[PDB]
């Protein structure tokens, strides 16, 4: 079981985002601190194009796909489902922009 | 020295209250200590609120809101109500 | 609609009739296990309503007992059964619509039921503000009162006291600061068992004090659980004499009979010093 | 009208309870309202409890208040029993 | 003179008179004993507060008030003997 | 005979409740023994792991319950006094049983 | 912005690698646990990401720099 | 009060030869304890009878005491 | 961590507060506060219940248990 | 917004209490009592507030009045 976070991109376990939340997602997102509904929300176990980065500043393949100032792991290229409404204008409020990984918006 | 006692204050509202009723020794005595405990736990409570908000000094409203913690609802609004009378006559006579 | 006590070991629904001189239970599956219960028979005629239940009533309580199945009842209950953020409001408004409709149906026929007997039976139905839990039995349960009986309907066993068959009331474990009492019903039969009430809330007391005064039922007060096998058994020996000897007045006793008190302090309304 | 307790229309002595706030240490000042608005408060409850003890005394037929009309006043009122849950009365 | 065991002095009477004001109809046997080890551990546990006070006076004699405060810290306030 | 445990109390077992039925456990030298029925005989050989829990998350439960786990299912005693939870877990590790605590 | 990221040709390359089909993502895990487990050693892992595609099947790519990388 | 006077007062001193030797008790000590403790065994039965008959009993039971200690909060 | 979910709390809080005094401020952490010492309670309270319903002899916790515990308690008179 | 406390909530408080079985009445109970235990202490909070002055509820009007009812809470700042 694995899922794929919708704001950041990564692929961690299902499990280990409810135990621990998303490394680098936590200091917006709060998915710890979050019910199974929010994690569901930003995280899909549906997802495509497993990536694996080792080197986050220099690879161009994570500038492509905005991972460059994440913590290095497995990645997905698209991801589906969305965030919430809700979920856009809280980041929206703290001046986060979202840019959707679902591939519809390009 | 004389002991301290609410004794003739208690007699004083029983006759103003009933009349023709008298109280035993006992029910004096539980009535005194009624009177002391509700004192402790008023003084108390406002030394609470005073030392919560940094200040040195009890005022009416700290008493105020003592009772409006202690007491239920219509005994809070009555006793309220008789201690603003009270205090309203007492600073205009 | 299914009945209590049932026929057989096994819940069915059937179809009650009303006939010239009675109604009748009448199963789908068997003929067999009919149940017939004569308009001359029945002593009271309840209806309970879904107010806060998930199941509608017709009681009949019964002069003579009768035997269905292998069990002698005086209690035979018909009943049906109710049960199966918007959304789920909206769901309990549905459930309301479907317990107005059962009720609606099941007081119809319980009003007919009436009207055929030419006026042998009364609708009686509980009055739910008047009243109050206790333990007649085993469980815990709301006993209401109604114009001539208190009653208890929907837990088995069933508890149907006439008010005018109470001859006194005693209000047991009454005394000071106490957290619950208990309520005993002496029958004017006295071969008749006792009927105890177990637990009623000590906030209920002053209520049940009154309900008793305003159905012309004499009470009682004790601070001990007097035992009523005992009693009943001296009294049946000779009714005169315990009459003769002063029956339940004298015991009642509520002259308070108090002048000791404790004494009193130098009645002095004065300020000193 | 000498006496503060006249100057308010209390029954209760407003300079012992200002001798007690002083002497007692509670804070550093007292108010001039404070006794009086708390020696108000005393009287009203020494009143309202003194009304149902007269009448439960009055309901047994006695003369005399005991501790036994006073458990009655409190435990028989809903507030005042809130108020005294954790008090044990002897003899009550 | 030394008191021994005389935890027996709350004879099955006083218990069953207790549990009568306290509405109970039918006694088991095992609650008098029960109910007077229960008993033990509550006056233990005042009076060692209560003694407490009146080493704490200086004192030799254990006086009402030292009750008073013992109960009163337990929130067993009583009126009638002081207060 | 009861064996080398003494309870907080000073007691050779402690009051606890298994499923429905109350009753008391006896820690022997080489069995647990609950004495109310059913009566349950447990030998320290055939005891896997002994789960302690004391509230499995927040708030302090005032009773703690007992799950011993053998080759044959699980045992819970339920409803005893926290205070023992110490005596009970040093006598059993004493007694060579795994002690787990949620 | 997107625009911008488009390759240049000092960008690291990109080689494709054939591997058993079904295995491509087991090839990616561990490829990925070599990297993290030789990281801060005398000898790592120089690479910089790697990937597939589920259409692309039969195809792991590997981004580097260097084939004795690869 | 239902206990007596002196089998309580010899308990009363029992007990408290443990805490220290040869202590004397005052008029109204003996009283007060007497009364608070039939006023909590009191309270305690109302909380035994209340648990007895949630078991649909009327016979009160040592473990509807240890019941209503443990819902106290009582050790 | 906590099981009710953060928004339905407060709403709550804020309904019942507005009984009481319109245009009240509440800090997140008077609301974190609260959230915890009501499911400590309501945690608590459970497992009273859970004691009352074995003693029973039942599984299936039940109104009257929660009525007669917090009866026993002291809260319900 | 007391319809807020759903019922698998209330389950799962249950599940952290250790209760095996739940009535359908219990959910209705626990909301009267959540309720009645709620409105106490935010009526306690408020009455700190309104003496401070504030228009603000604080985590200190919250922290006295759980000490006021007997609840003290450590961790917010007591
Ligand atoms: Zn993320």
């Amino acid at each position: 079981r694995e899922r794929a976070c919708m704001l950041c991109g990564i692929v961690l376990p299902g499990r280990v985002f409810m135990q621990n939340g998303c490394p680098n997602c936590d200091s917006v997102l709060n998915l710890r601190d979050s019910d199974q509904a929010t994690v569901n929300e930003c995280t899909s176990s549906s997802f495509e194009g497993l990536v694996a980065v080792g080197d986050n500043e220099h690879s161009w393949v994570a500038k492509w796909l905005r991972v460059d100032r994440f913590q290095p792991g497995l990645y997905a290229v698209r991801v589906d489902g969305r965030l919430p409404s809700d979920i856009v204008a809280a980041l929206e409020q703290y001046g986060v922009y979202y840019r959707p990984r679902d591939g519809s918006v390009i | 020295s004389r002991k301290e006692s609410y004794s003739i204050y208690v007699y004083k509202v029983l006759k103003q209250v009933h009349p023709d009723t008298g109280i035993s020794s006992k029910a004096m005595g539980i009535m005194n200590s009624f009177v002391n405990d509700i004192f402790e736990r008023i003084a108390g409570e406002a030394s609470r609120l005073a030392h919560y908000n940094k200040r040195s000094t009890i005022t009416s409203r700290e008493i105020q809101t003592a009772v409006r913690l202690l007491l239920p609802g219509e005994l809070a609004k009555h006793a309220v109500s008789e201690g603003t009378k009270a205090v309203t006559c007492y600073t205009s006579a | 609609v299914f009945v209590r006590p049932a026929p057989d070991s096994k819940r069915v629904t059937g179809t009650l009739f009303i006939h010239q001189n009675g109604i009748r239970y009448q199963s789908p599956v068997r003929s067999d296990h009919r149940v017939d219960i004569l308009f001359s028979n029945i002593k009271h005629l309840f209806f309970q309503p879904c107010k806060e239940e998930l199941m509608v009533i017709i009681h009949c309580h019964l002069k003579t007992p009768l035997m269905i199945g292998k069990k002698k009842t005086f209690d035979v209950q018909f009943y049906r059964e109710v049960s199966d953020d918007e959304d789920e409001l909206e769901q309990e408004q549905e459930e309301r619509r479907r317990k107005a409709l059962l009720d609606k149906e099941f007081r119809r026929f319980a009003e007919e039921i009436s009207e055929a007997s030419n006026g042998l039976l009364d609708l009686e139905t509980p009055f739910r503000e008047l009243g109050f839990t206790g333990v007649p039995f085993r469980s815990s349960v709301l006993c209401l009162p109604t114009r001539d009986c208190l009653i208890q309907l929907i837990d088995t066993p069933f508890l149907v006291v006439t008010l005018e068959e109470i001859e006194v009331a005693h209000l047991e474990r009454v005394q000071f600061g106490l957290k619950n009492f208990d309520l005993v019903f002496v029958f004017k039969d006295f071969s008749k068992p006792v009927v105890h009430i177990n637990t009623i809330p000590i906030e209920m007391l002053e209520f049940v004090k009154q309900w008793l005064t305003d159905v012309d039922i004499p009470y009682s007060e004790g601070a001990v659980n007097l035992n009523w096998g005992t009693i009943m058994k001296t009294i049946q020996a000779d009714p005169y004499e315990f009459f003769e000897n002063g029956g339940w007045s004298x015991x009642x006793x509520x002259x308070x009979x108090x002048x000791x008190x404790x004494x009193x302090x130098x009645x002095x309304x004065x300020x000193x010093x | 009208a000498k006496t503060r307790s006249s100057r308010a229309g209390l029954q209760f002595p407003v300079g012992r309870v200002h001798r007690l706030l002083r002497k007692g240490n509670y804070s550093e000042r007292v108010g001039a309202g404070a006794p009086v608005y708390l020696a108000a408060v005393l009287e009203y409850l020494t009143a309202e409890i003194l009304e149902l003890a007269g009448n439960a005394a009055r309901d047994n037929k006695k003369t005399r208040i005991i501790p036994r009309h006073l458990q009655l006043a409190i435990r028989n009122d809903e507030e005042l029993n809130k108020l005294l849950g954790r008090v044990t009365i002897a003899q009550g | 003179k030394v008191l021994r065991d005389n935890i027996q002095g709350i004879t099955k009477p006083a218990i069953r008179r207790l549990a009568r004001r306290g509405g109970v109809k039918r006694i088991s046997g095992l609650i008098y004993e029960e109910t007077r080890g229960v008993l033990k551990v509550f006056l233990e546990n005042v009076i060692r507060d209560a003694v407490t006070y009146t080493e704490h006076a200086k004192r030799k004699t254990v006086t009402a008030m030292d009750v008073v405060y013992a109960l009163k810290r337990q929130g067993r306030t009583l009126y009638g003997f002081g207060g | 005979t009861p064996g080398s445990f003494q309870s907080q109390h000073m007691q050779p077992g402690v009051n606890c409740s298994l499923k429905a039925s109350e009753g008391q456990i006896y820690l022997l030298d080489k069995c647990l023994f609950f004495a109310t029925k059913p009566c349950v005989y447990l030998p320290y050989s055939g005891i896997i792991s002994v789960v302690t829990s004391r509230g499995t998350g927040q708030s302090t439960s005032r009773t703690f319950d007992i799950e011993v786990q053998f080759s044959g299912g699980s045992h819970t005693f339920a409803n005893i006094n926290k205070d023992e939870q110490k005596p009970i877990e040093d006598f059993l590790k004493g007694q060579g049983v795994r002690v787990k605590n949620e | 912005p997107q625009r911008l990221l488009i390759p240049t040709v000092d960008d690291p390359g990109i080689w494709g690698v054939k591997v058993r089909l079904g295995k491509e993502k087991d090839v990616v895990r561990q490829i990925l646990k070599k990297k993290l487990a030789r990281e801060g050693t005398k000898n790592p892992l120089e690479i910089y990401s790697a990937f597939q595609r589920d259409s692309f099947k039969g195809h792991v790519y590997i981004e580097a720099r260097k084939a004795e990388a690869i | 009060l239902l206990i007596r006077k002196l089998p309580f007062q010899r308990l009363v001193r029992e007990i408290a030869q443990d805490f220290k030797t040869d202590l004397r008790f005052q008029s109204a000590a003996i009283g007060a304890l007497q009364e608070a403790s039939e006023a909590y065994l009191v309270g305690l039965f109302e909380d035994t009878n209340l648990c007895a008959i949630h078991a649909k009993r009327v016979t009160i039971m040592p473990k509807d005491i240890q019941l209503a200690r443990r819902i106290r909060g009582e050790r």
